[PDB]
């Protein structure tokens, strides 16, 4: 067709270049870091506590 | 160049004859121009001999048959932008707010081909709203059509309102007070107001645009509103990506406007009046609302059923179309309930047990459950006496009537206009509220305590000084 | 993912309208000459085809 | 474990109804319940723990 | 990439062509144009237009044809070129559609792939004659007891489901074609259904969503969708059903079994009404025009259970009707009622009132179901369905005197009802609902209170295979129940039930 033509010849001399990282960026956070909470809350440190609870319980009923 | 010359003015159904070989075509924009400023008339037939059937957008008195039409070529293109952003705009897309021209960006015909099949969003999300009650028994949803019903000027407008503060902090998004048949007293009204709770800054930021359609607009032009004001949420989503909240004023005038259009068209009324047309057309608004890719439209509609006949063509059709119904009452209103959602009237099919998951349908059932329970049991409970309340039956009451009042919250539009602080809650912790007092954690904390409150957490404080 | 697949359509549109673009510019030239000679001769074809 | 850990809460629960042993016991309880229904849902919770690259 | 695909579009429309007669048009507007010229035209025949939309010839006469435009009114305008596709409406049918959504006219609105199909077919055909019928004789099951012994429905048979907008009406249908995997993805080709859903009339997102249902179950492998939602044009709608039903009949005319939902025809009738009168046309009763009747009953006779001459074809019809108001008299469904082969009426108290689905099974009827189920679910199943019309009647009157005779039967028929309820797309096989009716009409569910029947239910079943699969394994070949598998099954549930 003349449209042939004319779409081989458009496609050839009109290249559209990819777009900007950035813009691609703005559409997409970029990755993710490791979690890294670390260390959380200590688990019943001590025998403070031990020695409390020892003491406090003997509530015990019939 | 394409003219044509007036060749019937027989109601506002004007009839124009054009020279040939350069006729329009079905849904073009014609254009006369009048010292009354523009008459827009919309092709609606061609009736052959070089001569279309037009119907008119303004009213047509005084017109003159051979006044020259200039044909536009196409369906009314309305401006749409960012500048678009509170401005109040009448149908034929011109500024009635008065602040001049608006910065066109772009014009967009106001028909416009509802999204593909492919491009259906392939699964619902929730759209995240602060007010409490929504959010449980109710859940927004992206995309989605929901109703509201109930009382009107009650809070309605500010329910509404609310809505807007809350897209703001929900997305940062837009929306587009479309109001079809609104009267012009109430306009002013909603005008004067919507500035004054600052979701309007004529000086600013501005999410919500405003399109105004007065009921003394022409019917065929009423009818049209609520394309145009579709067109203007649809550069939010396709242009902007935004998922923007899009009010509707009464559907039963969107459909009053088309049943009128129809009948003006001379074609054979369908069942109660209503245009045979009835179904395609409300199914062209309806479907070119959904979640695209880009975003999404998501679009609350008043639904003025009349007669309060469910079994009424007009209320059907739009009951076919919508996903949940948010169920206003006076009633509730009235226990001081702001919200004034009635929960148990309010239905859903946003809340769903896959949809919302497990935990938060679970807790919602329960709620529903307890209410469901205490309401009826209250019945014959204020009658019997507290006393003939078993351990179990106590037990609901009052864990019902502090869920009644913890159901409340302040709204932040309403902050002024009750006087009491907004209370905007999010989604995950309304779920957290609702489940702490099922677990009945906090509950035994006095019930005005819970009044009027936001969150389990806040209202943890709340008690605390409430009670001291 | 989603964005590269919403950029091959963003492509395809540009694409798009560079075509229609294309189109404005070649029915202006005498091309809109010598391809009404082609269709006439074609047309001579075709209608001896019958 | 936690099969001994409920195994033997629900046998102090029948020692403690018959003389109880329980007064802050079944808080104690409570408490290990509570971590311990967190676990299994933790365990349900695991996906992949790396991402896919093979197709996607 | 996008660039070759480009390429390969207009490589793939290079050439022209030889055109050979035009019309063109007069008058155009209300969705329907008049043409001139076009004298060969055949009658029903199929136009394209300039604007490149497709319409039916409706009224040819002497100066004019009125094409119907199948959607699409913004495009066509007056004086445009009309060519005579020259061949009758058809859409192409064959294999190749299980798995791709379609619209009317044939094109994946899915996208998904190119059209795959053996013929066309025109979309009026004649319906089997008495002759070449052959009554019913295989079940289809839908994993639901109630419909599956008190709602009984065979192969190639017409049975209606009738009840109120949105109560998730689709997901009754939707849970038989589901079930139909334990025979559609089940190896037996002698007994795969090839099962179509047509969706009209509804929300193109819901549709959507429903679509990606039946890929997250995998189902659309075994299944094929027509599509004509509410956004899609009333003629298309017109259409749309019986367009469908031709593609079922190349799998019924290959012998084969399969099953047609065709959801919901109330949406049809509102579409027939919406061109009777624009094409001004009398309006007929309730403003549904007076040859609404034919409409469907064309469409309901083209589905059948063909005779042994014919192999054994079968096209098992599921119209589905939404009763406007919830009015059981209204216009539309007592004229469906007439024509269909029993009705499964749902009512909306019971599912407000806790079941979801909730099959109301007093106004349920199947007019020949009973012989097409499977002589073991006749058994345990024998007159359960009279047993909780005596219920029906036992609660009608317990609002009174109870006698300890109308107690027991009250017992059995509140706890029995209890086991009929079932939960969205959760199915339960064929060999797994002999044992649970067993119970249930033996009276072994006095055995259980009314809260513990649920964990009756699954306790019930785990045990069964726990115990002995052996059982089902044989109800599940025999398909009958023998002295020994009686006894087998009296002693197993008695067995149960102490445990």
């Amino acid at each position: 067709n003349v449209i042939q033509d004319l779409y081989l010849r458009e496609l050839k001399d009109t290249k559209l270049a990819p777009s900007t990282l950035q813009d691609a960026e703005g559409n997409v956070k970029p990755w993710n870091p490791p979690q890294k909470p670390n260390l959380p809350e200590l688990e019943l440190q001590g025998p403070e506590a031990l020695k409390a609870y020892t003491e406090q319980n003997v509530e015990t009923a019939h | 160049p394409i003219t044509g010359k007036v060749t019937a003015v027989i109601g506002a159904i004007v009839d124009v004859h054009f020279e040939q070989s350069e006729l329009p075509a079905i849904l073009n924009a014609l254009e006369i121009k009048t010292p009354q400023g523009k008459l827009v008339l919309e092709v609606a037939q061609h009736l052959g001999e070089n001569t279309v059937r037009t119907i008119a957008m303004d009213g047509t008195e005084g017109l003159v048959r051979g006044e020259k039409v200039l044909d536009t070529g196409g369906p009314i293109s309305v401006p749409v932008g960012r500048e678009t952003l509170g401005r109040i705009i009448n149908v034929i897309g011109e500024p009635i707010d008065e602040r001049g021209p608006i910065k066109s960006k772009l014009r967009k015909p106001i028909h416009a081909d509802p999204p593909s099949f492919a491009e259906q969003s392939t699964s619902a999300e929730i759209l995240e709203t602060g007010i409490k009650v929504v959010d449980l028994l109710a859940p927004y949803a992206r995309g989605g059509k929901i109703g509201l019903f109930g009382g009107a000027g009650v809070g309605k407008t500010v329910f509404i309102q609310e809505l807007i503060n809350n897209i703001a902090k929900a997305h940062g998004g837009f929306s587009v007070f479309t109001g079809v048949g609104e009267r012009t007293r109430e306009g002013n009204d909603l005008y004067r107001e919507m500035k004054e709770t600052g979701v309007i800054n004529l000086e600013g930021e501005s999410k919500v645009a405003l399109v105004f359609g007065q009921m003394n607009e022409p019917p065929g032009a009423r009818a049209r509103v609520a394309l145009t004001g579709l067109t203007i949420a649809e550069y939010f989503r396709d242009e902007e990506g935004q998922d923007v909240l899009l009010f509707i004023d009464n559907i039963f005038r969107f459909t009053q406007a088309g049943s009128e259009v129809s009948a003006l068209l001379g074609r054979i009324p369908s069942a109660v009046g209503y245009q045979p047309t009835l179904a395609t057309d409300m199914g062209l608004l309806q479907e070119r609302i959904t979640t695209t890719k880009k975003g999404s439209v998501t679009s609350v509609q008043a639904v003025y059923v009349p007669a309060d006949d469910l079994t009424d063509p007009a209320p059907a059709t739009t009951f076919a179309h919508l996903d949940a119904t948010t169920v206003l009452s006076r009633g509730i209103s009235e226990l001081g309930i702001y919200p004034a959602v009635d929960p148990l009237d309010s239905k859903s099919r946003l809340l769903d047990a896959a949809v919302v998951g497990q935990e938060h349908y679970d807790v919602a059932s329960k709620v529903q459950e307890t209410l469901q329970t205490y309401k009826s049991l209250q019945d014959i409970i204020a009658i019997l006496g507290m006393d003939e309340l078993s351990e179990q039956d106590k037990l609901t009451v009052e864990r019902a009537r502090k869920i009644q009042r913890f159901l409340s919250q302040p709204f932040a539009v309403a902050e002024v206009f009750t006087g009491i602080p907004g209370k905007l809650v999010r989604l995950k912790d309304t779920v957290a509220s609702f489940k702490a007092v099922l677990e009945g954690k906090y509950d035994n904390i006095p019930e005005h305590a819970f009044y009027m409150v936001g969150g389990i957490e806040d209202v943890v404080a709340k008690a605390e000084k409430l009670a001291a | 993912v989603r964005y590269e697949a919403s950029l091959r359509q963003l492509e395809q549109r540009q694409l798009a309208k560079s075509v229609i673009s294309r189109v404005q510019s070649e029915l202006g030239n005498p091309k809109f000459q010598e391809k009404v000679l082609q269709q006439s001769i074609s047309e001579i074809e075709q209608l001896l085809s019958k | 474990a936690k099969s001994a850990a409920n195994k033997l809460d629900w046998a102090k629960v029948i020692s403690s109804l018959r003389i109880t042993g329980s007064t802050a016991t079944q808080l104690s309880s409570f408490k290990k319940r509570n971590d311990e229904a967190r676990r299994q849902l933790l365990e349900l919770q695991s996906q992949p723990t790396e991402v896919d690259f093979s197709h996607y | 990439e996008v660039s070759s695909i480009l390429e390969e579009r207009i490589k793939g429309v290079s050439d022209e062509a030889n055109l050979n007669e035009t019309g063109r048009v007069l008058a155009v507007g209300d969705g329907i144009a008049r043409v001139f010229g076009l004298n060969n035209i055949q009658a029903e025949e199929l136009v394209e237009f300039s604007s490149g939309v497709k319409g039916m010839a409706l009224n040819l006469e002497p100066g004019q044809v009125g094409i119907v435009l199948f959607g699409s009114d913004r495009l066509v305008k007056e004086g445009e070129l009309v060519k005579r596709t020259g061949n009758i409406v058809d859409v192409p049918v064959g294999p190749g559609l299980l798995g791709r959504v379609v619209d009317a006219l044939g094109n994946p609105i899915d996208g998904k792939g190119p059209i795959d199909a053996a013929g066309r077919s025109r979309a009026q055909v004649k319906a089997p004659g008495i002759l070449p019928r052959r009554s019913v004789h295989e079940p289809v099951q839908t994993g639901l007891k109630a419909v599956d012994a008190l709602v009984p429905i065979g192969r190639g048979q017409r049975e209606l489901i009738i009840g109120d907008r949105q109560t998730g009406k689709t997901a009754v249908a939707l849970d038989t074609i589901l079930n139909q995997k334990r025979w559609n993805n089940g190896s037996d080709e002698s007994k795969k259904l090839y099962c179509v859903y047509v969706a009209v009339g509804q929300k193109r997102s819901t549709v959507a969503q429903l679509v990606q249902t039946l890929e997250q179950h995998d189902a659309m492998k075994y299944s094929i969708i027509v599509a004509a939602t509410a956004s899609e044009a009333a003629p298309l709608q017109y259409l749309a059903p019986f367009t469908a039903a031709s593609i079922g009949e190349w799998f019924r005319d290959n012998g084969k079994h399969a099953l047609i939902v065709y959801d919901d025809l109330s949406k049809q009738a509102v579409a027939y009404r919406q061109l009777s009168l624009l094409l001004r046309r009398p309006p007929g009763r309730e403003a549904y025009p007076g040859d609404v009747f034919y409409l469907h009953s064309r469409l309901l006779e083209r589905a059948a259970k063909l005779s042994e001459k014919e192999g054994s074809g079968s096209l098992t019809a599921l119209p589905v009707i939404e009763t406007q108001g919830g009015d059981v008299s209204a216009y539309i469904p007592t004229n469906v009622i007439s024509i269909t082969d029993g009705q499964i009426f749902l009512e909306a108290e019971l599912f407000y009132k806790g079941i979801r689905p909730a099959i109301n099974v007093g106004l349920s009827v199947s007019r020949v179901g009973s012989a097409a189920q499977v002589k073991a679910l006749k058994q345990v199943a024998g007159s359960l369905k009279l047993f909780l019309a005596q219920y029906r009647e036992v609660a009608a009157f317990a609002q009174s005197d109870l006698d300890a005779s109308t107690k027991q039967t009250l017992v059995r028929g509140e706890r029995l009802t209890q086991l009929l309820k079932q939960n969205q797309y959760s199915p339960l096989a064929t060999e797994e609902q002999v044992p649970l009716i067993y119970a249930g009409v033996n009276g072994h569910l006095d055995g259980i209170e009314l809260s513990r029947i649920g964990e009756f239910e699954s306790s019930f079943l785990s045990y069964l295979k726990s115990n002995h699969n052996e059982l089902l394994t044989e109800i599940r070949e025999k398909g009958e129940l023998s002295k020994e598998l009686l006894a087998s099954l009296k002693s197993a549930t008695e067995s149960f039930v102490a445990t």
